[PDB]
RNA sequence: CUCUUACUUUUAACCAGUGAAAUUGACCUGCCCGUGAAGAGGCGGGCAUAACACAGCAAGACGAGAAGACCCUAUGGAGCUUU
RNA sequence: CUGAACUCCUCACACCCAAUUGGACCAAUCUAUCACCCUAUAGAAGAACUAAUGUUAGUAUAAGUAACAUGAAAACAUUCUC
RNA sequence: CCGAGCCUGGUGAUAGCUGGUUGUCCAAGAUAGAAUCUUAGUUCAACUUUAAAUUUGCCCACAGAACCCUCUAAAUCCCCUU
RNA sequence: GCUAAACCUAGCCCCAAACCCACUCCACCUUACUACCAGACAACCUUAGCCAAACCAUUUACCCAAAUAAAGUAUAGGCGAUAGAAAUUGAAACCUGGCGCAAUAGAUAUAGUACCGCAAGGGAAAGAUGAAAAAUUAUAACCAAGCAUAAUAUAGCAAGGACUAACCCCUAUACCUUCUGCAUAAUGAAUUAACUAGAAAUAACUUUGCAAGGAGAGCCAAAGCUAAGACCCCCGAAACCAGACGA
């Protein structure tokens, strides 16, 4: 513990303290970076390759109509409604080698990200969840036995 | 507390051989819980050490201290125990091998002083142990003579090797 | 009184090393004691030697005339 | 310099009072 | 689970058996045994640079007395044997000089020689050969 | 300290080594437990290592006793009489040869 | 003095009395029961310590709040002397910051 | 900082810290420079503009803005069309 | 240690008994200075770092390795030759010592363990045998744990309980992570 | 007071009984000069020196007693006064 | 010539800096399983005291020291002195 | 023990101040400064410790680093080789 | 050889469960524990302060009716210290147990008694045979300090090196704390026994599991994630405030 002084006893100041000159966390001019942030909507991003690498492994079907629950069901993307998520952008990486016929539905998606799926002939639609949307669509059976 | 002084009397020794040294008779007495301090005891104790039981009663029967009455009786009842029950022909054939006082266990008292203070004062207590064995007390040493210190001089000096080497 | 036994256990042992120091046991045979073989220690006792002893020969060296007029009175008094 | 006094303190009785 | 030592005694008999030859309360109170027992200690370890240091100085002491005995200082007879090539060490010098007399009187006697020569050749010039003495013996 | 111990002078045993060498360790005897944890090094010496042992010294006479014990010991003694007790509690085989030779050594 | 001068009585410990025998078992309830009940329902206790774990200072402030409103006056009392002091402690004193 | 709260006994967040920098999620602290908005009159366009960029903190600062805030501030964000996006990542860094 | 919880605690200075006044004052009686009676280095005061229960000592290793230790204890009882696999547990009759007869001449060890694959199911007999007995201990499949199967040094299992653990144990290599709790409906479990 | 003296009582000392308190790191506890955290029984150089009581004395043990009350310091108190 | 813990020599080698920091071991206790004249592998914790004018108890030192107490004779009746 | 009583409680008041801080063994380990109602303390530097990464570190050859002004100083910086 | 030493019970602690509550006759709000007379008074009403903010002056967590999660988020604030939700989410629940204490411990407790205080109030200490004591001439001894058995012989931190030999010779300025620096004539300590002091997040590291996923809903994730291991003492003021008790 060292010799005598405040931290022998334990009782230095808090962290911050820098002895009484105006601290480093106090001088700095306050700015609006984190302004509004927990009412920013985010969006968790699903790449073509990533939903190719899905599709090819059975853990999504092509077959029937892919929308956030299917998506969830495979593993392929954890949503998050607590954390104000919104739902899942479609984002372009991988639309060179993306091979797939999909009928997706998704919250955002990229000009790019479009024309990929339309390119192989199929259909992307962007759909919007509120909170509580969100949560019965990506976890069905815990709604369903609420009983509502 | 211990009474191991009143055990020392039970102790049977095996019958004799007929060639065997006579062995003289050892008799322990003790007094327990004396009002008198172990101290002031000793002084008592110390002197009739080594003396014959009739010589150690004359000499605590003029002593003035109050242990001198007491160490008295106790020197009385062992000559007669020891006549009694001991198989000690003579009365007179004995003398003190051992007497020695201990410390009693002892009471605290407050003693009052001035000022509102005050000190802890011991009702003191002792014991009074007497060993008597059957026999002439033995005679006193002689001082050591001149003869003796220069044969212990010559002696040192022949024992002398010399030191740190083969 | 304080839990365990190691420590009870290791002050038993030194009151019984005092006990023993304060009354120093007779001494006895070593042949009395345990882990003795005779025969055993007769072949060692050439063998330390150096020495091609006859284990008969060596044997009847070590019987004296009164442990045989010993041994003998006990067989009497057993009525062997 | 203020009078500085420091009262005397008994300790218990019984702790003088035992008896055999 | 309160935890008490149970075996204090025996850590406390560790100190106190050095302790039994001291003098006064040091002996028993281990509050006093445990500070001189270390002293102890501390001494018997720094004691060994001493005991080495005393054995020399009582050799030379006694190698010192025996020359005088021949007339010889101490210096010389050390020196003068080195250059004879004779590496007895001191020890074996001073044991010499107590059991074996006559023996000591030949090393004083050769030293004695040899130192006489020594002064012979540093009086000449060079023209005189070496002493017999002072002939070293070459190694490879 | 030298002072709060006892001294000898160096001395042998009747004289050892002058006319012929005799060895002074006269009998070992070990207590092995059977199951004891403690006593695992002392059993893989009895298997293969005492055996040995004894073939080299003829003139010591081993006695190993298994037994329950907590505490594994090997017992010296020598012509002299002295009587040397060590312990061997967790010691390695290797270390129980180390220990038992230098007994086999001492006077 | 401070040592006891004869052997305690001996420890006898049944290893294989029920108890004992049966430790551990339907600790992998879920595991192997289709996971209808957890492992943590199988421990027995205190309200406010059954599955749960905490230091002394969470210790306190879980069961003032589960058990709190049941405590005896004196005890609740100590409850609440303990948490002021265990959170001046840790949030103002020690070595590192 | 408080470091088991009352009523949790969970860590909580000074929130001065919020207020004033912005952390981007490869751990990098950004702040605004002292003075930035005070007596422009008096200083030079070269010192005007050096007082609006936005900085980078330093490892000490970092480590110590890190223990003053929870981990709910050090997780990833996907806000939609966020300006610092970009900056999340570090690229080409060795060591 | 997962379920344990220690019931010990002791007193601090602050619930001691009285203590609150200064036992005398600070200055000028030569003593040394004392701020209350039941200070931890007073006889009767509090304990300054004593247990404070109850405590528990609560956790959990995740799911899958708690599924291992379970494959490997069965694989070292197999590898050890203390695992042997029974068709049924049903004995001729209910007498305790024709099972422990029966272990002895099939060198079974002290003490064995009995897993069956349901507790209702148990065969009477068996059930009997293993009342009366100390060593020789019934359970069902689910309370297959590894601290009873390290503590008996045979293992016995019925053949329906081998099929059993295989399945409960193979699972857990298989699947994916949890979306919520297994106790919820899934699409393919349970079975 | 110069300038003290004598006697009585108390205390005192000896014998007997009873029997406290502060104090105490351990002590096998000398003097001189020198030295040194700057004033030494304990260090250096000298000198002195069989062992142990009792009665006096107060030069030293920086003697005992009270965590200096003077002085300064503490982002320590309190009383009082005030534009 | 004397003269170190410098250096050499026979053998061995982690084995002489405050605060601080890293590491290797470990007494006793309880628990699991061993062990069974006192141990082993692990898990735990009120887990180690030559010093706080520390707390409690015991006993020393000062010290058998300071201090304390009963008028006299007698037949214990009584009388005498103050 | 009245510059303002006593008791209990808040209370384990607070104390940058003094004191105390318990087994064994080894190892690395001394010190430019800045700010502070701050100089009996703290925070940042610096130094010190552990782990990790990969590449130079130290010692230094020439050549090179100011006029103004008096001591035309001892030296420094930079620096391949070694 | 004394003084002493040693012991295992009394009970106690933390949980669970369960709602809880007494009584013979007589006396007892006046000076309580006092058989028997003319009254009529009546309860309610924001805590404060220490402390933190390194002063201090606004401000500074205190169960308030479901574990978890949302979340230390929204929000509040000398926007400092610090304070801090809700919507929503939704689990389990079989008293008779203990890696709790064992006479300085555990309740203060053998007892709120003795004792102390006018009062409010403060508040102890301790016991130990055996199957039988209608076996008490009984159950061994061995261990702290202190003493006794047994005072002492030049010289000196009391030992070390040694030595034939205790001492004589040689070497050697107690310990802790505190300091630039202490044999210091600076602090503490008569001694024995017992008691008496390092509590945890943020990350990082180490060793497992699984792996673009990890985790037994929540959370994190551009090799991560889950679990575990491992770091943050004791005693002490003068004060301040609230409510009682005292002429
Ligand atoms: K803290
Ligand atoms: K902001
Ligand atoms: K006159
Ligand atoms: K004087
Ligand atoms: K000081
Ligand atoms: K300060
Ligand atoms: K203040
Ligand atoms: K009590
Ligand atoms: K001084
Ligand atoms: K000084
Ligand atoms: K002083
Ligand atoms: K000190
Ligand atoms: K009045
Ligand atoms: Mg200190
Ligand atoms: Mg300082
Ligand atoms: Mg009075
Ligand atoms: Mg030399
Ligand atoms: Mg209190
Ligand atoms: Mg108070
Ligand atoms: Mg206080
Ligand atoms: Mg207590
Ligand atoms: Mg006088
Ligand atoms: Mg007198
Ligand atoms: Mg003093
Ligand atoms: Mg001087
Ligand atoms: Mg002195
Ligand atoms: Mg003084
Ligand atoms: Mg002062
Ligand atoms: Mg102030
Ligand atoms: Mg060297
Ligand atoms: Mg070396
Ligand atoms: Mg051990
Ligand atoms: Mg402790
Ligand atoms: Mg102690
Ligand atoms: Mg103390
Ligand atoms: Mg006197
Ligand atoms: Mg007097
Ligand atoms: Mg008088
Ligand atoms: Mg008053
Ligand atoms: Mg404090
Ligand atoms: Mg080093
Ligand atoms: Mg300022
Ligand atoms: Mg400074
Ligand atoms: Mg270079
Ligand atoms: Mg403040
Ligand atoms: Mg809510
Ligand atoms: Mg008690
Ligand atoms: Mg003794
Ligand atoms: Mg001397
Ligand atoms: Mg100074
Ligand atoms: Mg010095
Ligand atoms: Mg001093
Ligand atoms: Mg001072
Ligand atoms: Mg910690
Ligand atoms: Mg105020
Ligand atoms: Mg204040
Ligand atoms: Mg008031
Ligand atoms: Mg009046």
């Amino acid at each position: 513990r060292g010799h005598k002084g405040e931290r022998q006893r334990g009782t230095r100041p808090r962290l911050g303290f820098e002895g009484g000159q105006t601290p480093f966390y106090i001088r700095i001019p306050k700015y609006g970076f984190n302004e509004g942030h927990s009412f920013r909507r985010q969006y968790k991003p699903l790449s073509l390759n990533r939903l190719q690498y899905l599709i090819d492994l059975g853990r999504v079907d092509p077959s029937q109509p892919i929308d956030l629950t299917q998506l969830v069901n495979g593993r392929g993307v954890t949503i998050q409604p607590l954390k104000r998520d919104y739902g899942v952008q479609l984002v372009e990486e991988g639309a060179d080698t993306f091979t797939a016929k999909v009928n997706i539905e998704v919250q955002l998606a990229s000009e790019l990200a479009i024309a990929a799926i339309e390119k192989n002939g199929g259909v992307v639609t962007t759909a919007f969840y509120d909170p509580r949307s969100l949560d019965i669509v990506c976890k069905p059976v815990p709604f369903f036995l609420r009983g509502q | 507390i211990s009474r191991k002084w009143e055990k020392k009397n039970k102790i049977v020794y095996p019958p004799q051989l007929p060639g065997e040294p006579r062995r003289p008779a050892e008799i322990y007495h003790c007094r327990r819980q004396i009002k008198y301090s172990k101290d002031k005891m000793w002084y008592l104790a110390k002197l009739i050490r080594g003396m014959s039981i009739d010589q150690a009663l004359a000499q605590l029967e003029f002593n003035d201290k109050k242990g001198a009455k007491i160490i008295k009786e106790v020197l009385l009842e062992a000559q007669d125990m020891a006549v009694r029950d001991h198989n000690v022909e003579f009365r007179s054939n004995l003398y003190i091998a051992e007497s020695t006082s201990g410390r009693g266990q002892c009471l605290k008292r407050i003693r009052y002083h001035g000022r509102g203070r005050f000190g802890i004062m011991e009702k003191v207590y002792c014991h009074y142990f007497v060993k008597l064995v059957e026999g002439p007390p033995p005679p006193p040493e002689p001082p050591k003579t001149a003869v003796a210190h220069a044969k212990e001089y010559i002696q040192q000096l022949r024992s002398r090797t010399i030191v740190h080497t083969l | 009184v304080k839990k365990g036994f190691r420590a009870a256990f290791r002050f038993q042992k030194e009151l019984e090393r005092q006990r023993l120091l304060r009354c120093p046991p007779p001494p006895v045979r070593r042949s009395e004691k345990p882990n003795w073989d005779y025969h055993a220690e007769i072949q060692a006792f050439g063998h330390r030697l150096q020495e091609n002893f006859s284990l008969d020969l060596l044997k009847t060296a070590f019987v004296n005339s009164c442990y045989i007029k010993s041994e003998e009175a006990k067989r009497q008094q057993l009525g062997i | 310099t203020k009078k500085r006094f420091t009262p005397p303190i008994y300790q218990p009785k019984f702790k003088t009072e035992k008896e055999f | 689970l309160r935890n008490r030592v149970t075996d204090r005694y025996f850590r406390i008999q560790e100190v106190l058996k050095h302790a039994r030859h001291f003098r006064g309360r040091k002996n028993r109170c281990y509050r006093l045994a445990v500070r001189t027992v270390i002293r102890a200690f501390v001494k018997c370890t720094k004691a060994r640079y001493l005991k080495k240091k005393n054995m020399r100085t009582l050799w030379i002491n006694r190698i010192t007395a025996a020359s005088q005995e021949h007339g010889l200082k101490y210096p010389a007879l050390i020196g003068n044997l080195v250059k004879c090539q004779v590496e007895l060490n001191r020890k074996v010098l001073a044991d010499l000089a107590i059991y074996e007399p006559k023996t000591f009187k030949s090393l004083a006697a050769l030293a004695s020689r040899r130192r006489h020569e020594g002064f012979a050749a540093a009086l000449g010039d060079g023209k005189e050969p070496e002493g017999i003495f002072s002939r070293v013996v070459q190694y490879h | 300290t030298a002072r709060g111990t006892p001294s000898r002078f160096l001395a042998s045993v009747l004289h050892n080594g002058l006319g012929r060498y005799v060895q002074q360790l006269q009998r070992l005897s070990f207590s092995v437990s059977r199951d004891g944890a403690s006593s695992r090094g002392a059993r893989e010496f009895v298997e293969r290592e005492v055996i040995d042992f004894a073939r080299r010294n003829p003139g010591v006479v081993i006695y190993v006793n298994s037994r329950p014990c907590c505490v594994p010991r090997v017992v010296a003694e020598y012509l002299n009489g002295a009587v040397r007790e060590e312990s061997i509690h967790c010691k390695s085989v290797e270390e129980i040869s180390t220990l038992v030779q230098k007994l086999a050594d001492q006077s | 003095i401070g040592i006891r001068l004869t052997l305690p009585p001996p420890k006898v410990v049944d290893r294989w009395n029920e108890k004992r025998a049966m430790f551990g078992v339907y600790d992998n309830i879920g595991i192997l029961g289709n996971f209808e009940k957890h492992p943590k329902e199988l421990i027995r206790g205190p309200i406010w310590l059954r599955g749960w774990k905490g230091n002394e200072l969470q210790r306190c402030i879980r069961k003032r709040k589960m058990v709190g409103s049941r405590m005896f006056a004196d005890d609740l009392h100590n409850l609440n002397k303990r948490i002021r002091y265990l959170y001046k402690h840790f949030n103002r004193h020690g070595k590192f910051r | 900082l408080t470091y088991f709260s009352a009523r949790k006994g969970k860590r909580k967040t000074v929130k001065a810290v919020i207020d004033r920098f912005l952390r981007l999620h490869c751990g990098l602290w950004v702040r605004r420079k002292a003075g930035y908005k005070k007596k422009l009159w008096k200083k030079t366009p070269a010192r005007k503009k050096r007082l609006r960029e936005f900085v980078f903190c330093n490892k000490t600062q970092s480590k110590l803005l890190d223990k003053m805030t929870t981990s709910f501030w050090k997780r990833r964000n996907w806000y939609v069309d966020d300006p610092y996006q970009k900056y999340h990542d570090r690229t080409n860094l060795k060591v | 240690n997962f379920k344990r919880i220690s019931y010990a605690k002791t007193k601090t200075r602050a619930e001691v008994r009285g203590g609150g006044r200064k036992p005398w004052p600070q200055k000028g009686t030569g003593r040394a200075r004392h701020g209350s009676i039941r200070s931890p280095l007073w006889r009767g005061g509090g304990v300054a770092h004593g247990p404070r229960g109850p405590t528990s000592y609560y956790y959990m290793l995740p799911m899958k390795v708690r599924a291992l230790g379970l494959k490997v204890a069965l694989t070292v009882k197999l590898a050890q030759d203390d695992l042997h696999i029974m068709d049924s547990l049903e004995l001729p009759t209910g007498d305790p010592q024709y099972l422990t007869e029966l272990a002895h001449y099939r060198r079974w060890g002290d003490s064995v363990l009995l897993v069956d694959l349901t507790h209702e199911e148990m065969p009477q007999s068996i059930v009997e045998a293993t009342s009366r007995l100390k060593t020789f201990n019934l359970i069902p499949a689910v309370g297959l744990n590894v601290h009873s199967m390290l503590k008996h040094q045979t293992l016995v299992l019925t053949l329906p309980t081998v099929a059993f653990l295989e399945d409960k144990l193979l699972w857990q290599d298989s699947r994916y992570r949890p979306l919520y709790p297994f106790s919820l409906p899934y699409s393919d479990f349970p079975r």
